[PDB]
């Protein structure tokens, strides 16, 4: 099965969500020597290399401050494992991660600079680039908070003042934020998804999925979720209340908003999201065809790359090798690198002649 | 007001001189085909013909810069080796 | 360093490097406080950053209750010091510092160290106060 | 009003990511033993088993520090020689 390594990368998800699985840090040592030991033992890399870098996109872009060190014995095992691939892609994403921290204290301090509007308060801004990190999705430009707007007018101006050439791109489905709420002033927590709704509801209270699918032009896709975590099965904490009580989501219910004073402290946060690992048919099957994909480049490339110094086949003397060359990758899918290797006729790069297949064009 | 933000966390993506309306090496645009397929049939015969992401944040072509990494290596709009970070819009 | 030789006098030369900061961190915050400055609560501000260990123990940092203009003064300063140097956790104190209360026939201007100030505005909102 | 303030000096004390609620050597608390230790008594005889304090404004437990002090020197959390500024919380 290849849900055994889509599983093999849940368990690193939700291990490094727990971040305290063996306090002894000796116990820690072996367990990831047992992993990799289990991890050695097993095929279809490409899956797990994927998840493993969608694992760590989803515990570097939240709260900081898992383990600060463990990362290097992470990326020392996969050099010692994996090899110089992979992980020379992980070390290009850790790159990436100190672009962003540096670029985020260096806006800081140029805020610290103007402060001519108080949109930008408390700021916390990160650069990445659209290569290390998957696609999120296609940039949703649902109506942005104006303090926010503010901050993110003024941050724009300054990347715009100082990095031309690199244009920046909106999007919501990324991030946190903390409310400020306010008998105790209580802070939340809104991911990025809530921070439209909070405000409308805001600038008018007494709305209801008309009022927030008309005058906001959000993707329905990615906001009847987060519309139900904000209600639709909540625990005894609720952030926003409706008078239609049901499960299903219907058009003309009203949201009103409940005290909730079970929170023993001031910083509240509704995490709702990263929930009970489901990997439902749609995005599981997505991703499945993105990996397809992945294996199709990665025989494409080997073949360009190696075939280019070595010799020529008659009928099936390269493929064994450039089947050996991924033997340790995945399988190696003899129909659909057949499939592939007749393709590149049209567009030379190792053409390949079909019929005329005694000599190849060794040429570039 | 009931509700005030006080701290915000965006993390913003960026693009060089991807140039949406115009790959860089052929220029016809970022989607579309190329100079090497012109009609979207043309006997496609399963391969591809999407587009190529850089380390170096630049996006042209697959074939584009395939074909560019046969003359030769460094991504024509700056100075770095071009790598091969993605694959697709 | 010439007696005792390094250890304590070199933890002491770490301890004027972070009385530079402390001076450079004021500075700054004056320049970020700069928009709109002299005004409302951020009027005249001092702000001083110190660390944990460099400096001797006096309390637990106490959280009695903190005064007028200057709660509006502390909440620019925690902003400031949250959006751009945003990293370390702003713990709250009353035993180090000092102020100077604009008292008013002229206009003398007293003196309190971070003591008198959270009765003296007690005092200013409602006067006729006890124990 | 008949007092208005003028001018302020607190001094504001800062902490780095000494985490309080989980010492980062040993992922139990800043306070309430180490690994080794965790029962109150375990045969303290004498000795100790309190907090360390680093220049860099790190907090873990004395024994996790020093015992950490074998594998490496130079405070994982950032890139300078742990020191120890401290001793007790
Ligand atoms: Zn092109
Ligand atoms: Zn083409
Ligand atoms: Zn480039
Ligand atoms: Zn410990
Ligand atoms: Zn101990
Ligand atoms: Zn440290």
């Amino acid at each position: 099965n290849s849900r055994s390594p889509e599983y093999l990368s849940l368990f690193i998800d939700d291990k490094l969500k727990k971040g305290v699985k063996g306090l002894t840090e000796q116990e820690v040592e072996t367990i990831l020597d047992k992993a990799m030991v289990l991890f050695r033992f097993m095929q279809e890399k490409d899956v797990f290399e994927r998840y493993y870098k969608q694992h760590l996109a989803r515990r570097l872009l939240t709260n900081k401050s898992v383990s600060d060190d463990s990362e290097k014995n992470m990326i020392s095992k996969l050099k010692t494992e994996c090899g110089c691939q992979f992980t020379s892609k992980l070390e290009g994403m850790f790159r990436d991660m100190s672009i962003s921290n540096t670029t985020m204290d260096e806006f800081r301090q140029h805020l610290q600079a103007t402060g001519v509007s108080l949109g930008g308060v408390d700021l916390t801004v990160r650069v990445l680039t659209t290569g290390y990190w998957p696609t999120q999705s296609a940039t949703p430009k649902c109506n942005i908070p104006p303090a926010p707007r503010h901050a993110f007018e003024i941050f724009r101006r300054f990347y715009l003042a100082k990095h031309s050439g690199r244009q920046l791109t909106l999007q919501h489905h990324m991030g946190s934020a903390d409310l400020n709420a306010t008998t105790r002033k209580h802070i939340l927590q809104v991911s990025t998804f809530q921070m439209t709704i909070l405000m409308l509801f805001n600038n008018r209270e007494k709305y209801t999925f008309e009022e927030i699918q008309q005058e906001t032009d959000i993707p329905e896709r990615e906001l009847v979720r987060a519309l139900q975590s904000l209600a639709c099965g909540k625990p005894t904490q609720r952030v926003l209340t409706k008078e239609p009580k049901s499960k299903e989501i219907e058009n003309g219910h009203i949201f009103t908003v409940n005290d909730q004073f079970t929170s023993k402290l001031h910083r509240v946060k509704i995490q709702t999201v990263a929930a009970k690992q489901g990997e439902s048919d749609p995005e599981r099957k997505e991703t499945r065809q993105k990996v397809d994909d992945d294996r199709k480049h990665e025989i494409e490339a080997a073949i360009v790359r190696i075939m280019k110094s070595r010799k020529k086949m008659q009928h099936n003397v390269l493929v064994a090798e450039v089947t050996q060359q991924l033997k340790a990758r995945f399988l190696p899918s003899p129909v659909v690198i057949k499939k592939r290797i007749e393709g590149l006729i049209e567009r030379e790069y190792l053409a390949r002649t079909p019929e005329d297949r005694k000599v190849y064009t060794y040429v570039a | 007001k009931r509700f005030e933000v006080k701290k915000w966390n965006a993390v913003a993506l960026w693009a060089w001189d991807i140039v949406v309306d115009n790959c860089a090496i052929c220029r016809n645009h970022i989607m579309d085909l190329c100079i090497e397929c012109q009609a979207n049939q043309a006997s496609a015969t399963s391969e591809e013909c999407t587009v190529a992401w850089g380390v170096c944040n630049h996006a042209f072509h697959f074939h584009c810069i395939s074909r560019w990494l046969k003359t030769r290596q460094v991504c024509p709009l700056d100075n770095r080796e071009w790598e091969f970070q993605k694959y697709g819009h």
